[PDB]
This record gives C-alpha cells, structure tokens and sequence, in this order.
C-alpha cells in the first residue's frame, strides 16, 4: 500500500454499481450480438490458416461496439495458437488521431514490428521493399487503423498503396478500416481507392429495444438496486435517438447521481423512484436558450424585443444597426427610462457577442452590423411572455 | 464426401492475389510484347504510353511479359519504379539514380539531376535499359517541368531507352504534355482497353474454378448474373472476384446450423442479398422493433421536408427553419420536444443507408441542406400509416 | 527568369544554385563582373518580347546588366510596342541602336502557343474505353443539347428530369449507381456541376459549339 | 464529482458556462482548493494550468504540456517526436495530475480537434483514468465538434448564469466591501460596515445601482463602481 487512497472498497450498493457499468471495467465486451460476431470470426480464421492477406471495411457511426467488438475477435484467436490450432501473430494498434500529420503512419509501423525509427519517407521507403522480399517467411500480421477522413490527403497516396500491399505474393497483412459512414470509398476518396479495395462492406446496425435491455441487465446481475420501471425508460429514449451505445449507460450514471442526492435525509431508500427517471432526461438535454430571457436583466429583454418588432413588416432577416438604434428608443421610452447613449450600445453587444447568441462581425463596421439571429423568431416570442 | 474440403480451397482462387491469367487476354496481351521485340532487336527506341481502363486490375499482366524476358534474353537489366512514398513532385530522379548498371554504383552529392543520369542513357556501350513508369498523372506540377525531360530523352542523341507507363485514363494529352499537336518531333503511340463484357468475366471464370476445385459450388444460371452488373460499373476483375467471393460465405455460414451439433448449389436468392446493402435501401427490415433503418426522433423532421418542396419550389432548406417546422409541430401533437442545441448533432447523423447529404459551413444554422431523391419509397415496403400518416395529412 | 540567371551560374562561373530571393541573386552577380575586367558575355536572345514577361520586374533585373560595358546584349523585337516594356529611367543602360532588317521568311517554329481545334482522337478513345450503359447517357444529352441551342436563356437540364430519362430509355437502375457513373466524366474534363440557387445541379458540357455537330456524323457504324 | 477521481478512480467532464474570469472562476477553484484541507490526497494530486488563449495551433500544445509535469526532462524539452505514448491495473503511484482547460473557442475551430480527443481517451483508456474541468463563456458547446467526438462525451453542462434583481442585489454590493477581521484596530472596523449601510438606503444611490444592473447584470460590470471611488479617497 503505497498511496494513500488505493481504491476504497465500495461497502455500499450504489458505489458498486459504478464498476459493472464504466466504460474501463468492462469483463468482456457489448452481447446481442452473435450474428455479426460469428461472421467476422470465419472471416479472420480462414485468412490465418491461407496465409494470405484481405481487406476489411465496417461502418456505422462511433457508438455501436467498434471499440469493444473487436478486442474479443483477438482474445480468441490467441487461445487457439498456444493449443497448436492457429499459427502465432502479432498485436499492432494504431489510431488515425495520434498522429499530427496525415504521413507519419509509417513510424508506428516500422517500431511496432521491430525497433528502428526513422520518418514519413526513410521508413517509408524501406516497408516498400520489404514486402516485396523474395524469399523471406513473415507472420499472419493484423492491421488495425482508425479515422481514415484524417488521412486524406491531395494526391491520394495514403489510402490507395496502404490497400496493395496485401495483394501481393509473401504478404500477410489484415487491413482493418475502422471509419464512420458507408458511402466514404464513393465520395471523399476517388476511382482508385474504390477499385483496389472490394465491395466487402458489412455495415453494422445499431441495438434494438430487445437489445438495450439486456445489456444493461447483464451488468446489473446481481445489484438490487433499480426497479424494472426504471430500466426500461431510460433503455427507451436512446433507442429512439440513434441507438448509440454510448448515449445510453451514461444516462443510468447519471441516475446513479441523483439518487444519492436523496440519500443525505436519515432513510436509506433501496429501489429507485419515478421521479428520477424524469429528471434524467431535462439535465441530459439541457437547453442553453430558455435560461438566457429568464435571467436577462432589462435593458437586454428590450434590446431583443425590437429586433422582432423590425422583421415583421419586411419579410428580410437582414438589416442594420442605424435602424434597430431608432425604435430601441421608443421602447424604452414607454416603460420610463431616458434615452440610451451611443457608447453603450457597443458593450450591450459585446454581452451578446461573447456569448456569440448573435451572428455578427467583430467592430469593423458599427453602423452596417448585420444582425444574424442564433434562435428562430416564434420561440422566443413563446420565452419571453412567460414572465 | 469432400463439403469442408471444397469451401477451404475456393476461397484462396477467388481472392484477388496477382491475377496473372493467360487466357481471356490475347489480342490485349500479343501488341505489348511484339511492341518491344523491335526495339531490342532493331535498335530503336521511343515512348509508349499505356492508358489503361479505370480500374480493372492490369498490374498483373505487364508483370508477365516483363519475366518472360529475363529467360529468353540474358544480358540487360530492368529497373522497377514505386514513387508511392514520394508526395511531392521532386525527389523522383535521385530515387532511380542509384542503380547506374547494377555492380556499378555511385553516391548522391546534392542538387546534382539533368546531369549524370542523362549521360550513362546515351552511352551507345551500355546494355539497353528498360525504365518503367506508373502513376504519371500524380506527378504533375504548376508547369508540369518534371515531365519535359522524361519524355525527350528517346529523341534527341543516341535513343537508347524504351518509355512504358502503366496508368489508367484519366486526362490525355491536353495539358500534362502540351508538345503533342504542337510539335512534328515526338510520336507516341497509344493503346487503349475496353471494359470486359460478358465475353471475358465469364470466360475468364471458367479456368479459374474448374482447374483448381473439384466440383463447384453454384449452379450456371447464377454465373450470367453475377458477371451482367460488374461490368456495368467498370468492369474489374477485382470486382468480381468479390462479388462471387463473399456470396460464398454467406451460404456457408448457413451450412453450419443445427448440423454439426448433435456439394450443394449457392441460388441466385442469396446473391441479390448480398449486394442489397450496397445500392438498395434498407428501409424493409424495421419489424419487431429491430432498430436496422430509422429510430424515430429523425423521421419527425425529414417528413417536414417535402412539406416545405411543394409550398416554396425549392429542394434547398436550412437547419434555421427546420426547428420552425418542429416547433409547431409538437404543440399540437404532444410529443418529446428536442431543443436545437443538440439538432445540429442530426445533420451529421442521417447520412448513411444513402440518404440526404449536406456540406461543411463555419457558422451553424444557416447551413445550405439538400435532400438526395424523393419519389416514392414511404409506402408500400414502408410503413408511414400509423407512425406519420396523422402529419402527411396535416401540413 | 528563372532559368537564364541560374543558368550562368554553374556554367560561366562555376557555382551551385543556391540562392533565395529574386534580388538575393540580382546584387550578386554584379561584384562577379565589375572586380574583373575580363568577362565577356554576349547575350543572343531572340524575341525578348514572348508573352510571360510583360511585368515591370522582368526589365529592371537585365537592366542592371546593361550599365556594364563588359556585358553584350542583342535582343529582337517583334510588336508594335517596342518602347512600351521600357521608359526613360531604362533607356540609359541599354543604349539601343535601331537597325532595320528585311527578310522575308515566314514563321514554322515558335506557332504553337496560339489557339487551333480540339484533337477529335481525345472524344474517340475515351468511348471505346466506356461501360456500354455510360456511352446511351453521352449520346443522350447532345440530342436535348442542340434541339435546345437556339433558345438564348438555356441553362442547362436539371437533375429530376434527367433521373426520369434514365428508365424510360433502359439505363440506370437507382440513384447512387447513376452519380457513380458521372465519376469518370468529370475527371475527363468532358462535364462539370455548378452551384445552383434552386439547390439542382445544372449539367453541361464546356466544349465547343461545333465540336458536338460533328460527333453525330461519325456514330453512324 | 470531484471526490469520484481523487477518493476514487471514476473521471468526469463537465463544461461551466458564464461569464469571463469574474464569475466562472468562483467554483472550479473553490473546489480545488477544497482538496488542500485534506493532505492525504493534496500532495498526490498535481495541477496543470493550461489556457486556452495562449494556444493557437496545435503543434505547439505538443511541446508545453511538459513544462507543468517535469517527469522526464529539465529546463531543457526532449525530442520534437509528437507526444505518442502520453502514459495511458488502474491504481498506480505515480501521482495522478487532473488537467484544466479554459476559453473553448479558439481552438474549437482548428482542424477536427485532435487535441480534445485525447484528453477523452485517457479516462476510458485502462491505465490511470484522468479527468478535464474547463472553462469557456459560449453556451451551447456540444453542438461544435464532430462526430466522432460528440458520441464521446458526458453531455453534462451547467449554464452558471446569475438571476438577482434589486432587493437581494444590495447583498452584494456590500459582500464585496466587507472586509475580514484583520485590522489591527477593530473600532475602525465597526464604523466600515455600517457606513455602507447609511449609503445602501439613499435616493441617489440606489439610482446607480439599478443603472447599471439593466445594462449588465454581470459582476464585472460592477468591479469599476468600486475602485474608483477608492481612488478619490485620499
């Protein structure tokens, strides 16, 4: 015991529910999922027993198991290799956003199968020849990139050569293109990226209603702590949103948050309420607009209400600032303050425009400031009656 | 019988590993090599410029001719070329000086081009080198000057250098070299590939199943239809060997269901499954609640589109008043409401399944939207009866 | 400019380029020159009046040249505007000598710049190369082209009258095989989109207007 | 959410919205001090102080994150290598450090945000998880990323934005003019607070408060209403 607080033991229930539901202490990886599990597990195991070399291409968007899916199609094969089943290979990772510059992917490479280190174009042209060595044994290797729009670059000299080095005789390269949407090869990369590549694209649909539920029992299998009620509720608004996987156990964190909230009273409630199901769903979702009229002052409540006043009867979004400076006056009037000054009306703007809750360019043109609206025009007519 | 045996050797012909094939590829294949057995015997040389199809896989068939030569003659050297690590347009010439007449070498000094490398070419003592090209256009400049002495060298004194660059059609000779119809000193000569038909994808199938698999695996009528759409696009042999490749693995994971716990004929049913992900909508599967297409929150803002089509005659709208629609929407119908604060987030989220799209803007809401295609896909195969029959219906 | 001022420098006097800006390399050939008085240098340059040099920063880097007596220049003028590329402030280092020449010869060398029409073999051997569903699209639009030629408003035909052709004449089948096969026609320089107020995509082909009367007449076999 | 990484391991990220150094700066290090009370976790836990206005690019964020930890260099700065392993059995001793963002708008709109990435893989990684508290004056912030980053986050913000008025704004005005038990005299100190409160009530000087609390009702604006008149107090 070295620190002073080396992980206090969870002697209560709410605290461990914590562990079964990060994103770190995870024992294994996302279930329902064994169709697409299976497939791409006969996909590696006849590419490691050939000897050859393929191409792999998924999609969907960052949040449906690219993350956790694919450490167990490697767990796996590892046990196989020490009971003489599969041949040996290697663990290489590498992620498209460590690198700064879109060309020194050939550092990673080159010091994570042996030692030297050299940079985007000594390296680079020793991995050349090496795949091309005539008379040399290599190991089913696997490659695992991430973020490919990051690589883009003008002449396309990234994505196309990373593709034709498995087509080769002695090369034994496992590409893994990890990325976001389907239709990349056929809109941001050209004719000869989409060609060497293969229309082996198996996109992977997000988790159902049937799905959400029993993940999130799995990690609550022994921890009586939430009601049935409550689970599916909060299971329900995710799989409505966009099915992510992340979107949703970050709600129940949440949850977990709000109920010891309550605990601070001498009872000590055991199964959560409905009115924390509720609350989880307002505090996720947080408006950053309608507490910006109600906790305005009055000056800046008035300042607002013209510029509507002033796009009614011209049908045009766009005008001045020596117009809105002339019926600012009469509201003002009308409620008993005098009339503003002109040196103000640059720091009532700089409140807004720090904010940036107003389109407008900086103080280079004082008297043809156009006003560009961040909101719509009908809902603030709705925030502002409510006082 | 030989079910396990089949499935493991049909995948290793299928994938696409050097396809150096014979047949299918005679009158393609007898020009190329008749084109070089002048020069090396009547002491000539030129340029040669190859503009290949885009994307159909001809790497292979160069690599061919150029081994066939080593065995018959003994005496010249070939030097290969792969600029692949060079970004940018220089540094080209020093990475192939370094191979003068292969026992003899030398040692860069810097800035040291159009000098040495020119020389040893014209020496009429020297064997007859052979330099090979691939991807010229990527070597273009603002004036393309690095291409205006790669392409005269086989013209002025002692020609001894044949040009043979291996490229697919993307610009001729409009503004990469601008000698020709201009000047009456070069000549190059061009040769072109046309997209295999039918007449090759289903020939060149024929010896490549039958020669290495004892029986196969797919009756004939699916053969005419998988090889009537991949030469549609382009025609590569990659593409093929895909198409029919990952069609196999799909049924043969089928095999293995409730028949190894205690040969067969691929249909043309589970083909057209396979490319249905590909260019057909996947708007079907949306039953017993299988999230596959749409969730919900994104259907209550797309069906306002068309809503705005008919009534303003435009196809264009922003994310500024698509919340309009929204909010005046759920008022009246007592639904989740959705802040604009995260509606942004939305406009990067429908755009796979082959959807709408939109582009990339500095400032938020006015941003310049549009819709890919809208006809008629919300009925029928979709449902859209009780889920927003009630909002087509109101306006 | 570029490759006449480094051109004497590792030939005449022996030095590798290494130079920065322009007038790093004005100021330092001078004292190369004007400390020895032994090195001659005539400069035979024909037609210095081209046509990427009519900036005013291409006569004051030769006129510099010019103030020494050891520095020989023999330049020809073909235009009317010969004065025109230099003023009084230039005319007391070059000294010029007018000198008539009549010979009578035309020209068969420099005639390459000027504008012919485009090589018909480019519009041929990019068909033959074609998808066969790709060449019915090509052929399509310069029917509706010409028949559409006189009206002076033509702006080009959108893109849900175009989606609707495709089926009636058997060709494409959806919609994003159909952008798919419009890849290889904008790389070629043969049809380009432009940015339309009305959020459609406008689709025309910037050739000539006589170009595409003379591609129907050779389709004919 | 505070004692969840230093008692604990559990790293959280929320965004402060308000106004500038004046008023968000009132609970973010009130809560960092709350940590020196208790040594046994204050002398374990560094603090980097990182600012985004300095900040421009992003290159340059590779070379002066070393300037704060000092673990493997000196005055001196190692290789110009761009950062790649950045040290990420989840209890390890040595020191976990929370680093401290502010002003998310300069480098918001650099070049996909490849520094902000980082920071929230570290605390899902598998070593020691490391927490981010920033600061910045624009509300709506979730909205300004990508993708790949918006389905990566905590989605938890709170709008610390003040809504007093005119009775419960007298409160302040005198909070900032009460000046702790430590002069040396204390009957000077007894006629200082009730002096303020003789001039709190007045015809004129209520005038100027509700002046300047309409136009703006931010502490800042009222930071100038009471040195000047110290100046003229000679």
């Amino acid at each position: 015991r070295s620190r002073s607080l080396a992980a206090q033991e969870p002697a209560s229930v709410l605290e461990e529910a914590r562990l079964r539901l990060h994103v770190s202490a995870v024992p294994e990886s996302l279930p329902c999922r064994e169709q697409e599990f299976q497939d791409i597990y006969n996909f590696v195991e006849s590419k490691l027993l050939d000897h050859t070399g393929g191409c792999m291409y998924i999609s969907g968007v960052p949040g449906t198991g690219k993350t956790a899916t694919v450490h167990e199609v490697i767990r796996c094969l590892q046990q196989a290799a020490q009971a003489n089943d599969v041949p040996p290979f290697q663990y290489i990772e590498v992620n498209g956003m460590k690198l700064t510059e879109p060309h020194q992917v050939y550092v990673q490479i080159l010091q994570k199968l042996t030692g030297q280190k050299a940079t985007a174009n000594h390296a680079a042209e020793l991995l050349a020849k090496q795949f091309c060595t005539r008379g040399s044994p290599q190991e089913t290797t696997v490659l695992l990139v991430d973020e490919l729009d990051l690589l883009w670059t003008h002449k396309q000299d990234i994505m196309y050569n990373l593709f034709d080095w498995p087509t080769h005789k002695e090369a034994r390269l496992v590409v893994l293109a990890i990325a976001n949407t389907m239709d990349l090869p056929e809109r941001i990369m050209m004719n000869r990226v989409s060609s060497r590549l293969g229309l082996t694209r198996m996109c992977f649909q997000p988790y159902t209603y049937s799905q959400l539920q029993q993940i999130l029992r799995s990690r609550l299998k022994h921890l009586k702590a939430f009601e049935d009620d409550a689970i599916q509720l909060v299971a329900r608004k995710v799989a409505a949103l966009s099915g992510d996987a992340r979107r949703c156990l970050d709600i129940c964190r949440r949850a977990t948050e709000i109920c010891e909230f309550s605990q601070q009273k001498p009872d000590s409630p055991g199964l959560v309420t409905i009115a924390h199901s509720m609350e989880a769903v307002d505090e996720m979702f947080s408006s950053s607009y309608i507490t910006a009229i109600k906790n305005s002052s009055v000056l800046e409540q008035s300042f607002l209400r013209a510029i509507l006043a002033e796009f009614r009867r011209s049908g045009l979004e766009e005008a001045t600032f020596q117009q809105i400076y002339s019926q600012h006056v009469a509201l003002c009037r009308m409620e008993g303050l005098p009339y503003p000054t002109m040196s103000e009306t640059m720091a009532v703007c700089s409140h807004l425009g720090s904010c940036r809750l107003l389109l407008v360019e900086p103080s280079r043109n004082d008297l043809l400031l156009r006003v560009r609206l961040n909101v719509s025009q009908d809902d603030v007519l709705y925030a502002l009656k409510d006082e | 019988k030989q079910e396990g045996t089949c499935y493991q050797q049909a995948k290793l012909v299928l994938n696409t590993a050097v396809p150096d094939r014979l047949p299918a590829r005679e009158r393609e294949m007898d020009v190329i090599r008749n084109f070089l057995r002048e020069h090396i015997c009547g002491k000539k040389a030129g340029s040669l410029y190859l503009s290949g199809a885009p994307g159909t896989g001809k790497t292979a068939c160069l690599s061919r001719i150029l081994q066939d030569l080593k065995k018959e003659l003994k005496g010249f050297k070939t030097i290969m070329l792969n600029c692949m690590s060079l970004r940018t347009a220089q540094a080209v010439f020093p990475a192939i000086a370094q191979e003068i007449c292969q026992e003899e070498v030398s040692r860069p000094a810097g800035k040291d081009m159009m000098r040495k490398l020119e020389k040893h070419m014209t020496a009429e003592k020297g064997p007859m080198i052979v330099l090979v090209l691939d991807e010229m256009d990527q070597l273009d400049s603002k004036g393309q000057d690095v291409l205006y002495t790669l392409f005269e060298w086989p013209w002025l004194s002692n020609s001894h250098l044949v040009l043979i660059g291996i490229a697919n059609t993307l610009d001729l000779t409009d503004r990469i070299l601008p000698r020709l119809q201009a000047r009456e000193k070069c000549k190059p000569q061009l040769l072109n590939f046309p997209p295999y038909t039918r007449n090759q994808i289903v020939t060149i199938l024929q010896d490549r199943l039958n020669q290495v698999s004892r029986d196969q695996v797919l009756d004939n009528a699916a053969v005419q239809f998988c090889a009537r759409k991949v030469s549609a696009v382009s025609g590569d042999v990659r593409k093929a060997l895909d198409v029919c490749r990952r069609a196999i693995e799909i049924v043969e994971s089928d095999v293995k269901s409730q028949t190894i716990l205690k040969p067969k004929r691929v249909g043309l049913i589970h083909i057209s499954q396979v490319i249905s992900e590909i260019d057909g909508n996947r708007m079907t599967l949306s039953q017993e609640g299988a999230q596959d297409s749409f969730p919900l929150q994104q259907k209550i803002l797309v069906c306002s589109l068309m809503l705005l089509i008919r009534q303003l005659k435009i196809k264009e709208v922003t994310l500024g008043k698509l919340y309009e629609a929204y909010s005046k929407v759920c008022r009246k119908q007592q639904v989740a409401a959705v802040d604009q604060s995260e509606c942004l987030s939305l406009s990067g989220l429908l755009e796979a399944r082959g959807i709408l799209g939109l582009k990339r803007n500095k400032e938020t809401r006015l941003t310049k939207v549009f819709f890919k295609i809208e006809e008629k896909e919300i009925e029928h195969a979709l449902k859209d009866k009780a889920l927003i029959g009630n909002i087509l219906a109101t306006g | 400019v570029k490759s006449v001022l480094n051109s004497i420098t590792e030939e005449v006097l022996d030095h590798m380029g290494t130079f920065r800006s322009i007038l790093d390399q004005l100021d330092w050939i001078v004292n190369k020159f004007k400390e020895d008085s032994s090195l001659e240098l005539f400069l035979l340059i024909h037609n210095l009046d081209s046509q990427m040099l009519r900036g005013e920063k291409s006569q004051q880097i030769i006129g510099q040249l010019s103030s020494l007596h050891n520095i020989y220049l023999i330049a020809s003028i073909d235009h009317l505007n010969a004065p025109l590329m230099w003023d009084h402030a230039k005319q007391s280092l070059f000294n010029w000598l007018w000198y008539e020449t009549t010979t009578y010869s035309p020209y068969t060398e420099e005639t390459s710049y000027e504008n012919s029409s485009l090589p018909l073999s480019s519009l041929t051997h990019v068909l033959r190369s074609l998808t066969p569903n790709a060449r019915g699209i090509f052929r399509l639009l310069i029917k509706y082209q010409l028949d559409n030629q006189d009206n002076p408003s033509y702006i080009g035909l959108s893109f849900q009258d175009f989606y609707q052709q495709c089926r009636e004449a058997f060709l494409v089948n959806s919609d994003l095989t159909l952008r798919a096969q419009l890849t290889e026609f904008r790389d070629h320089k043969l049809i380009r989109t432009k940015k339309g107020t009305d959020g459609v995509e406008y689709l025309l082909i910037p050739v000539d207007n006589g170009t595409l009367t003379d591609f129907l007449e050779k389709e004919e076999e | 959410l505070l004692k969840r990484t230093a008692l604990h391991g559990e790293s959280n990220s929320v965004l402060i919205i308000g106004p500038r150094g004046s008023g968000k700066t009132m609970l973010i290090n009130h809560a960092l001090k709350e940590l020196m009370e208790i040594e046994e976790v204050s002398e374990n836990v560094l603090q980097v102080h990182l600012n985004g206005l300095l900040q421009i690019n992003d290159k340059i964020a590779l070379k002066e994150i070393t300037r704060q930890l000092n673990l493997e260099n000196v005055v001196g700065d190692k290789v110009f290598g761009s950062f790649a392993e950045n040290l990420s059995g989840d209890r390890t001793s040595s020191c976990p450090v929370i680093f401290i963002l502010d002003e998310f708008d300069l480098f918001a709109h650099h070049k996909n945000q490849t520094l902000l990435y980082n920071l929230f893989d570290i605390s899902q990684s598998a070593q020691t998880p490391i927490a981010v508290i920033g600061l910045t004056c624009r509300l709506d912030i979730l909205e300004l990323l990508e993708k790949r980053v918006k389905s990566r986050f905590s989605h938890r913000q709170i709008h610390l934005m003040n809504s007093f008025g005119f009775p419960q704004y007298v409160k302040i005005f005198k909070e900032q003019l009460s000046l702790p038990a430590e002069f040396p005299d204390k009957v000077f100190a007894e006629k200082w607070n009730e002096n303020v409160q003789y001039l709190s009530e007045d015809r004129s000087v209520q005038e100027v408060l509700q002046k300047h609390f309409n136009i703006s009702k931010n502490l800042r604006s009222l930071h100038m209403l009471l040195m000047l008149a110290l100046n003229r107090v000679t």
